[PDB]
C-alpha cells in the first residue's frame, strides 16, 4: 500500500495473510469462519499446494502477540473463466483446513447480496483497501499492516482519466477503477487479493479484490480490483458444497 | 422501491408485487420492528469492528 497508513491494530480483523514455504504470497478477506475470498492470479505460480497457510489475526510480522490464527488451505476453488497470467475473472475461493475461532480480533468481513451491492454499494464512493504490500514502487514490503482509503470510478471515467498507453488491459464488466491518477495513493502487487471493503450504515462489505494495474502508484493510472458483485451467486454455491479431493479446484463460471 | 435509497433498508431489500418491500439482514443479524433496522444476534457479527464497538 502507498500513501496509506498503519490500519491500528484489530480495525481490519477479516484481512488474512497468505503464505507458501512461510513467505508472504498475497493478501486475502475473511467472509465467514471457513471461507476466504483472494485473487486467482496468486495461485498462477504455486507448486507446493499442500504448504498453503491462511494467518487470521495478523498486524505486525516480526512478532508474534498470540492473536494470530494460522490455518492450512484445504481448497483453491478459481473461476473457469480465468486464465493464467491474465486479468479478467481475477477471485479465488479459499477453504480453511479447521475454521478460526472469531475474536475481537478475528472477523469476517460481511459477502453482501448483488442487488444490495449493485444497486447501494457500488455508489458509496470511498472504500478501504489494505495489506502488508509495497510501501513504494520498487520498495520493500510493509512489517504492519496498511489501509487507504481510495475513490471508485465509473469505467468511462476511469477509461477517460488515464494515460493511453499500448498494450493495456481492458477494463471488463468484471473489474472496476479505484485510486488516483497522480502517482501518490495506490495498492500495490504485494496487497494482491485483499479487501477493497465499503461502510454503508455502520457495516463494512467486500466489494473488490485487489488485483491489477501498470506499475504500483504510476501516473496517469488507477488500481484495477475484481469487481466482487458479479460474483456473488457463485461464490454462494460453492460454500453451499461438499470438499472434493486435491486442493486446486477449477468451478464452472457463471 | 429498492434502487431508490436502498428501499429505506439498513441492509438487503427485496421488492415484492405491488407497493411492497421487505429488509431483510445477513445471518448473525435480525430485523427490528421499524422493518428497516438489523441489530447483531452473535458476539462477531460480520462487518462490524470490535475494538471500536467497545468504545
Ligand atoms: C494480474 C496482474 C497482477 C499484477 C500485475 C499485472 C497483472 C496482469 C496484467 C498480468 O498477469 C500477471 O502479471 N500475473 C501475475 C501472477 C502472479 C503474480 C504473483 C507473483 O508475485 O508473482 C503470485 C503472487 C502474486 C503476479 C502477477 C505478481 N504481480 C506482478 C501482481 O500481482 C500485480 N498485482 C497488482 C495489483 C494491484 C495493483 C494496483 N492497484 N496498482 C498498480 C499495480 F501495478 C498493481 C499490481
Ligand atoms: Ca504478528
Amino acid at each position: 500500500i502507498v500513501g496509506g497508513k498503519v490500519c491500528p491494530k484489530g480495525e481490519c480483523p477479516w484481512q488474512v495473510l497468505l503464505l507458501v514455504n512461510g513467505a508472504q504470497l498475497c493478501g486475502g478477506t475473511l467472509i465467514n469462519t471457513i471461507w476466504v475470498v483472494s485473487a486467482a492470479h496468486c495461485f498462477d505460480k504455486i507448486k507446493n499446494w499442500r504448504n498453503l497457510i491462511a494467518v487470521l489475526g495478523e498486524h505486525d510480522l516480526s512478532e508474534h502477540d498470540g492473536d494470530e490464527q494460522s490455518r492450512r488451505v484445504a481448497q483453491v476453488i478459481i473461476p473457469s473463466t480465468y486464465v493464467p497470467g491474465t486479468t479478467n475473472h481475477d477471485i479465488a475461493l479459499l477453504r480453511l483446513h479447521q475454521p478460526v475461532v472469531l475474536t475481537d480480533h478475528v472477523v469476517p468481513l460481511c459477502l453482501p447480496e448483488r442487488t444490495f451491492s449493485e444497486r447501494t454499494l457500488a455508489f458509496v464512493r470511498f472504500s478501504l483497501v489494505s495489506g502488508w504490500g509495497q510501501l513504494l514502487d520498487r520498495g520493500a514490503t510493509a512489517l504492519e499492516l496498511m489501509v487507504l482509503n481510495v475513490p471508485r470510478l465509473m469505467t468511462q471515467d476511469c477509461l477517460q482519466q488515464s494515460r493511453k498507453v499500448g498494450d493495456s488491459p481492458n477494463i471488463t464488466e468484471y473489474m472496476f477503477c479505484a485510486g488516483y491518477s497522480d502517482g501518490s495513493k495506490d495498492s500495490c502487487k504485494g496487497d494482491s487479493g485483499g479487501p477493497h471493503a465499503t461502510h454503508y450504515r455502520g457495516t463494512w462489505y467486500l466489494t473488490g479484490i485487489v488485483s491489477w494495474g501498470q506499475g504500483c502508484a504510476t501516473v496517469g493510472h488507477f488500481g484495477v480490483y475484481t469487481r466482487v458483485s458479479q460474483y456473488i451467486e457463485w461464490l454462494q454455491k460453492l460454500m453451499r458444497s461438499e470438499p472434493r479431493p486435491g486442493v486446486l479446484l477449477r468451478a464452472p463460471f457463471p | 422501491i429498492c434502487v431508490n435509497e436502498n428501499g429505506g433498508c439498513e441492509q438487503y431489500c427485496s421488492d415484492h408485487t405491488g407497493t411492497k418491500r421487505s429488509c431483510r439482514c445477513h445471518e448473525g443479524y435480525s430485523l427490528l420492528a421499524d422493518g428497516v433496522s438489523c441489530t447483531p444476534t452473535v458476539e462477531y457479527p460480520c462487518g462490524k469492528i470490535p475494538i471500536l464497538e467497545k468504545r
